[PDB]
C-alpha cells in the first residue's frame, strides 16, 4: 500500500516528493522493487525519494517485496503550464473526506478563484479556499475547472471527469 | 459663486452690546446650506460662535450659549449676529462662512478675510 | 470637558525643500463610525483665509499636487508629504467632524 | 529642542526568510534633554516593560537613545501594530510599524450615468444612474445611501439586483433629477455598505465646472455619383466651444429621426482649446420627394435662450 | 579569543507598511576582542567605491563591536540584488548575504503604405515591453513562415523613468513577399517561463474594394474669417489600411498641422475615415490647390487617389 | 513500426446539440521539445476535402469559431468542443510533427 | 491563389507501373512551399508519404523509398510521380499537399481530393 508524501499526484517540473509503500513491510525482512514503467529499481530501503524530477522518469509505477500481491499502477503528472487545479484522489469510496485545491506556477499569487460544479461557478471567493467535502455522496461526481486572476491576464484551468465508486 | 464682506469689526466696550454683519456676494441665502459665525482669538485657539440653517434651525456653542443672538435678512440675503454683554476674552478675529453638509457633519470650505474685533 | 482633547505632532519644525515630512494629529477617543472617522485637515497661510486640503480625511479638494498622503485610524491620525515646496511652509490645522461642538488643535507651522 | 523618533529594524536574510525572533531598536536622538520614559505599543495598548531593553548613549548634549524590543517571528506575523512610544519630559515622541504585506484587498469597481441634456433641456426628465460592478452574490444584505451636500429631503430610488452570467451578482439603482440644481451644480453620493467591508466604496459628482464657450456650425451634403442618384449622406460640424457635453439629435419633417440609421463621432479638442465633433446620416430618395428641411441638432449650455443652435437644409 | 558577532539591520517598514525612497543597511560585527580589522561589501559580489557606507566601531575595553550602515535608495532593493558585508579578522571568515524577501507584453508594427508605395522601404519592427530584467538569457527569434536565411536586424534597450527596461527590434523586409502576404514570427524566449510567446501577421485577407474619396470647404464666421479649416472624407473600401497624406507645391506637409479620425467600418460593410486640416490666411494668399491625397491599394494606376480641391 | 503510435480515445460519439464534448489522443514517447510540443489537429469531410484544425497543437488557423479547446501534456492530449452545433458531425484527427516519419491516429467520427 | 487538380485513378495489375500528375492553380511552384504526396487507405490509416521543396530537396519514407519515384514540372506548373512494383494493399486513397515551414516543422494549408487507386 502506496503511502503518499504527499497524497497530491500532479506536479510541475523539476520538483521532490516522497515515494512510500507497504507499511506492513515495516519491520523489512525483503527490499523493495520498484517499478518505473516496469523496470526493476536499485533502491535499498522500502522508501524511494524523488529530487527535480524529469518528465522521463514518469507514468506507471509498481513496488512489491517479494510476495505475489503487488502494488497498484500509480501514474504520475509532471507538467509545465500556467493553471493547475490540484487533487489528492480521484477513485473515492462513500463517506470519505475529499479534497479540492487549484495551484498557480511556482505557487505565485492568483485572485478571484470560482470553483466550477461541471460548468456551473459552484464557488466564487476572492482567493483560494481549499475546498472539503467531508463525505461522499451519489451527485458528486463530474467534470470541473478552474478560473482567477494570473498578472491580470484571465485564463481557465482543466476540468477533471472525476469518477465516483458506489458500493 | 458666493463672496464674502466681512463688516462690523473694530474696537468695542466690554458688557455691552455688538450687531455683527457679513456681506454675501453671489446667493440667496434662504436656499441651504448654514450660515455660520466663527471666531479666532489670536496667539490662541479656534472659536465656532453659532449657526442657523435655511430653514432657520439654529445651533449655538454651549459655552457662549447664553450670551449671543443670530439675526437673519435673506430678502437682504444677509446674516447677522447681536452679541451682547460681552467680555475681555472676547478679543479675537472673526470669519463668518456657509455650512457645507454630508451625512449630518458640516464643513465650511470657504473663507472670508476674518475681522479682528478688539475689546477695549 | 470631555472632548476629544487632540495632541498634533509635532509642535513645529524648520525644513528644506523637498523634504518627505509625516506628522500626526492625536486624538484621545475613536469616531470610527460605519468604519469611518470624520476628520478634516486644514491649513491657512500667514496674512491669508484658511484653506481645507482633504475631506473626510481621505478625500482630496480639487487643485491639488498628488504628492500629500493622509492616513490614520482609531486616535492616531496622521498626515504624510513627500515631497516639499518653498510654497507649502505655513501652518496646518485639523479638526474632528463627529459629535458636536467640533473641536481644534494648535496648529503646526513647518519653516524652511 | 523637541525630539525626533526612527525605527530601525531587522532583516530578511539572503533566502528572504524572516527571522524567528524580531530585534525592534528604535533610534531616538536631538533633543534638550531631560526625562524619558519610553512605552511599547503593540496595537496601541501598553506592551511589557521587561522585553523593552533600552540603552541612552549620550555625546555631550547629543544623545543618541535606543530601545530593543525582541519577539518572536509570529509575533511580528500577526500583523500587528507595533508601536515604540518614548516620552521627552512630560511630552510623548511616538513611532509606530507594522507587518508590511502586499497590497490591493478588494479594487471593487462602480459607475455612474451624469445624464443627456436632452433630458434637460428637450425632455428635461433627468434619471441618474449610480452602477455598482463586482457584487459577491451573498447571504448579508448592502446598505445603500444616497445622499446629497445640501442636506434637502428625496425620493425614492430603485434598487436592481441580478446574478450575473459570469457567476457574481448586480446590483445598481436609479434616481430622478431635479433640473436646476445642476444647473446649480448640485453635488450627489450614494453610498455602500456591507458585512464583508472593512473599507466603504464611495464615489460622488456635481456638474463639471470650467469657464463656457458657445461653437460654430456648418453641416455639409453629399453631392452625388453617377452610380447612387437616391442614395446620399449628410453630415455636420462643429467646433470651438466649453464646457463639452451635448445632445446631439436629428430633425425632419417634425420627425426626431431614428438613431440606428446614423452615427456621431467623439469628443476631441482643438489647439484653440475648444473641442470638434461629427456625426453622419445617409440620404435616401422619397424622403425629400416628401420635404427638404432637415436639420442636425445640438444642446450646448452657451447655447442660447433655448439650449439649441439649428441649422435647416435644402437641398442644391 | 572570542569571533565575532555579525548581524544585518536594516530600515522600517511604517504602520501601514509602506516604502522609503531610500533603504539603510545597517551590518553590526559584534562581540570581539579587537586586532586586525578591515571591512567591505559586496553587492552580488560586485564592489563600489568607498563613499557609499558608513561605520562606527565601538570598542568596549577587552571586547569591541563594530557598526557598520550602507545607505542605498529604493529602486536598488526594488532591483532584489544581494549584498554581502564582509570583515577581514585573524583570517577567519564570517559574512551575511541578503537580498529582497511578473509580465511580459509584446507588440508588432503595420507600417505605412507611403514606406511601402513611395518610400517604398519596408523594414518591420517586432515590440517587445514590459521588459522586467533578469541575469538569464533573452534569445529572440526573428523568423519565417517560408524559412528562407534571414537578414540582420536591429537590438536595442532603454531604463524607462518608471523602472522598466526594454527591447525591440527592427528587420528589414522585401517588398513582393508582403504584395503576396508573407507571414513572419519575431519570437523571444526567456528560462523562467513556464511557457512562451509567438506572434505573427501579415497582409490582410478577403476580396478588395476601392472607396469614395472627397473633400470640401468652409464658410467664414463673423467673429474671424482669416483662418479656416478643410477636412477629408473616404468611406467604403476593403481593406482598410492606406497612407494618407497632403500635398501643396511640391512640398510634404507638416504632419501635426492636421489630423485624421479612427477607421470605423461602414453599416453597409465598408470602412470609412475622415480627417480635418486648419488653414490660415497668407497661404491662400500664395496658392490655392492642397492636396489630401491618399494611398489605397485598389486606387488606380498607381495606388494614387486625390481630389484636387481647392477655393473660388 | 518503430516509430511513435497513436492511440486516440474515445472512438466515437452519439451527442445531442449544445453539449460540452472532449476528446484525447495518446502517444508513446514524449517529444516536447524546448516548451513546444509538435502536434497537429484534422478533420476530413466524409466524401470531402480534409481539413487542418489546430496548428502547433494550441493554435487555431484563421477562418473557425471559438467553441473549440485543445490541450494535454506528455504523450495525453486532448481536445474539448464546449457546445454542439449542426455544422458539428466529420470525421477527426491528431497529428504530429517532430520527428519524421510524422504519424496519425485512428480518427473519430461523431454521431447525435 | 492556389487550386489543386489531381489526376490518375485506375486499375493497373500488382507489380505494374504507372506514372501520376498533381496540377497547379494559381503559383509558379519553384520559390517555397514544399510539394508533397500522401497517402490515406480507406477505412484504415493515413500515410505521409514523400516531400520535396522548392530547391529540390527531397525525403522519403523509409519503408516505401526504393520502388517509387517522383518528377517535376514548375514552368507546366504540374509535379508528378512514377510508381514501380506494387503489391495488393497498395489500393488506397491518394493525396497531393502544400508544405508550410513552422522551425524545422512543416503543414499544410492545401489538401487535394484525393484519388482512388484499386489494385489487386
Ligand atoms: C461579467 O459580465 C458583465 C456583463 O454585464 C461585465 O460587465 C461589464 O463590465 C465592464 C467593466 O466594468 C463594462 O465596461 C464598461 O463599463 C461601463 C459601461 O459602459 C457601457 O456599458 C454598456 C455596454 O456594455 C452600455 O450599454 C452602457 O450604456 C455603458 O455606457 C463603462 O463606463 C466603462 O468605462 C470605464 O472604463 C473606460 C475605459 O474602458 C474609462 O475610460 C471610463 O472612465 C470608465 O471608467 C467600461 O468601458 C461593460 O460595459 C459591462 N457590461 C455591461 C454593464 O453591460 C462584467 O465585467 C463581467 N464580470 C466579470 C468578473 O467577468
Ligand atoms: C512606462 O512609461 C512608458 C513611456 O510611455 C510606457 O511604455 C509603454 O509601453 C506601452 C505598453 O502598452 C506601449 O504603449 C503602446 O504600445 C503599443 C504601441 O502603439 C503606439 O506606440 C507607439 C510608440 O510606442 C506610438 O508612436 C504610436 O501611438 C503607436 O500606435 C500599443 O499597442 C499600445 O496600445 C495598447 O496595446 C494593447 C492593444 O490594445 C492594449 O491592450 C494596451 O492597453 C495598450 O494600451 C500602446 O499605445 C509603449 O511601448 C510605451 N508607450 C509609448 C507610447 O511609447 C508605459 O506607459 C510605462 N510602462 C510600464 C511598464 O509601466
Ligand atoms: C469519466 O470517464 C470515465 C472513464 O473512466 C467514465 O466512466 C465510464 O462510463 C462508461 C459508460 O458505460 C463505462 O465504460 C465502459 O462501460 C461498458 C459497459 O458499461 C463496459 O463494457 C466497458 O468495459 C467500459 O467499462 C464505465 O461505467 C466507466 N468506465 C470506467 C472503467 O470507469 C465516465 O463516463 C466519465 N464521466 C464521469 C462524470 O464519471
Ligand atoms: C527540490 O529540490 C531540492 C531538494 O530538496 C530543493 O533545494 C534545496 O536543496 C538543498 C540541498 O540540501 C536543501 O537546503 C533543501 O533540501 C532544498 N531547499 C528547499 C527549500 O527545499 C528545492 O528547493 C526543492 N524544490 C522543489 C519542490 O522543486
Ligand atoms: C432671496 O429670497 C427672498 C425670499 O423671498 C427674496 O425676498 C429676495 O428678494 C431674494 N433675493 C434675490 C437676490 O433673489
Ligand atoms: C517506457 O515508456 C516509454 C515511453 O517513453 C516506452 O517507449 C517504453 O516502451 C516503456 N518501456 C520501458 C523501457 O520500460
Ligand atoms: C516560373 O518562373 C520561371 C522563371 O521566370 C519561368 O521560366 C517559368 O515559366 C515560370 N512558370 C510558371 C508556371 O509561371
Amino acid at each position: 500500500k502506496v503511502s503518499l508524501n504527499p497524497p497530491w499526484n500532479r506536479i510541475f517540473k523539476g520538483e521532490n516528493v516522497t515515494l512510500t509503500c507497504n507499511g506492513n513491510n515495516f519491520f523489512e525482512v525483503s527490499s523493495t522493487k520498484w517499478f518505473h514503467n516496469g523496470s526493476l529499481s536499485e533502491e535499498t530501503n522500502s522508501s524511494l525519494n524523488i529530487v527535480n524530477a524529469k518528465f522521463e522518469d514518469s507514468g506507471e509505477y509498481k513496488c512489491q517485496h517479494q510476495q505475489v500481491n503487488e502494488s497498484e499502477p500509480v501514474y504520475l503528472e509532471v507538467f509545465s503550464d500556467w493553471l493547475l487545479l490540484q487533487a489528492s484522489a480521484e477513485v473515492v469510496m462513500e463517506g470519505q473526506p475529499l479534497f479540492l485545491r487549484c495551484h498557480g506556477w511556482r505557487n505565485w499569487d492568483v485572485y478571484k478563484v470560482i470553483y466550477y460544479k461541471d460548468g456551473e461557478a459552484l464557488k466564487y471567493w476572492y482567493e483560494n479556499h481549499n475546498i472539503s467535502i467531508t463525505n461522499a455522496t451519489v451527485e458528486d461526481s463530474g467534470t470541473y475547472y478552474c478560473t482567477g486572476k494570473v498578472c491580470q491576464l484571465d485564463y481557465e484551468s482543466e476540468p477533471l471527469n472525476i469518477t465516483v465508486i458506489k458500493a | 459663486e458666493v463672496q464674502l464682506v466681512e463688516s462690523g469689526g473694530g474696537l468695542v466696550q466690554p458688557d455691552g452690546s455688538l450687531r455683527l454683519s457679513c456681506a454675501v456676494s453671489g446667493y440667496n441665502i434662504t436656499s441651504g446650506y448654514s450660515w455660520n459665525w466663527i471666531r479666532q482669538t489670536p496667539g490662541k485657539g479656534l472659536e465656532w460662535v453659532a449657526s442657523v440653517t435655511y430653514d432657520g434651525s439654529t445651533n449655538y456653542n454651549p459655552s457662549v450659549k447664553g450670551r449671543i443672538t443670530i439675526s437673519r435678512d435673506g430678502s437682504k440675503n444677509t446674516f447677522y449676529l447681536q452679541m451682547n454683554s460681552l467680555r475681555a476674552e472676547d478679543t479675537a478675529v472673526y470669519y463668518c462662512a456657509k455650512g457645507n453638509n454630508y451625512f449630518g457633519h458640516w464643513h465650511f470650505a470657504v473663507w472670508g478675510q476674518g475681522t479682528l474685533v478688539t475689546v477695549s | 470637558g470631555s472632548d476629544i482633547q487632540l495632541t498634533q505632532s509635532p509642535s513645529s519644525l524648520s525644513a528644506s525643500v523637498g523634504d518627505r515630512v509625516t506628522i500626526t494629529c492625536r486624538a484621545s477617543k475613536s469616531v470610527d463610525s460605519d468604519g469611518d472617522s470624520y476628520m478634516n485637515w486644514y491649513q491657512q497661510k500667514p496674512g491669508r483665509a484658511p484653506k481645507l486640503l482633504i475631506y473626510a480625511a481621505s478625500y482630496l479638494e480639487s487643485g491639488v499636487p498628488s504628492r500629500f498622503s493622509g492616513s490614520g485610524s482609531g486616535t492616531h491620525f496622521t498626515l504624510t508629504i513627500s515631497s516639499l515646496q518653498p510654497e507649502d511652509f505655513a501652518t496646518y490645522y485639523c479638526q474632528q467632524s463627529h459629535e458636536d461642538p467640533y473641536t481644534f488643535g494648535q496648529g503646526t507651522k513647518v519653516e524652511i | 529642542t523637541p525630539p525626533t523618533v526612527k525605527i530601525l529594524q531587522s532583516s530578511c536574510d539572503g533566502g528572504g526568510h524572516f527571522p524567528p525572533t524580531i530585534q525592534l531598536l528604535c533610534l531616538v536622538s536631538g533633543y534638550t534633554p531631560g526625562t524619558i520614559n519610553i512605552t511599547w505599543l503593540e496595537d496601541g495598548q501598553v506592551m511589557d516593560v521587561d522585553l523593552s531593553t533600552a540603552s541612552t548613549t549620550q555625546e555631550g548634549e547629543l544623545a543618541s537613545t535606543q530601545s530593543e524590543l525582541t519577539l518572536s517571528q509570529k509575533h511580528w506575523l500577526s500583523d500587528r501594530t507595533y508601536t515604540c512610544q518614548v516620552t521627552y519630559q512630560g511630552h510623548t515622541f511616538e513611532d509606530s510599524t507594522k507587518k508590511c504585506a502586499d497590497s490591493n484587498p478588494r479594487c471593487v469597481s462602480a459607475y455612474l450615468s451624469r445624464p443627456s441634456p436632452f433630458d434637460l433641456f428637450i425632455r428635461k426628465s433627468p434619471t441618474i444612474t449610480c452602477l455598482v460592478v463586482d457584487l459577491a452574490p451573498s447571504k448579508g444584505t448592502v446598505n445603500l445611501t444616497w445622499s446629497r451636500a445640501s442636506g434637502k429631503p428625496v425620493n425614492h430610488s430603485t434598487r436592481k439586483e441580478e446574478k450575473q452570467r459570469n457567476g457574481t451578482l448586480t446590483v445598481t439603482s436609479t434616481l430622478p433629477v431635479g433640473t436646476r440644481d445642476w444647473i446649480e451644480g448640485e453635488t450627489y453620493q450614494c453610498r455602500v455598505t456591507h458585512p464583508h467591508l472593512p473599507r466603504a466604496l464611495m464615489r460622488s459628482t456635481t456638474k463639471t465646472s470650467g469657464p463656457r464657450a458657445a461653437p460654430e456650425v456648418y453641416a455639409f451634403a453629399t453631392p452625388e455619383w453617377p452610380g447612387s442618384r437616391d442614395k446620399r449622406t449628410l453630415a455636420c460640424l462643429i467646433q470651438n466651444f466649453m464646457p463639452e457635453d451635448i445632445s446631439v439629435q436629428w430633425l425632419h419633417n417634425e420627425v426626431q429621426l431614428p438613431d440606428a440609421r446614423h452615427s456621431t463621432t467623439q469628443p476631441r479638442k482643438t489647439k484653440g482649446s475648444g473641442f470638434f465633433v461629427f456625426s453622419r446620416l445617409e440620404v435616401t430618395r422619397a424622403e425629400w420627394e416628401q420635404k427638404d428641411e432637415f436639420i442636425c441638432r445640438a444642446v450646448h449650455e452657451a447655447a442660447s435662450p433655448s439650449q439649441t443652435v439649428q441649422r435647416a437644409v435644402s437641398v442644391n
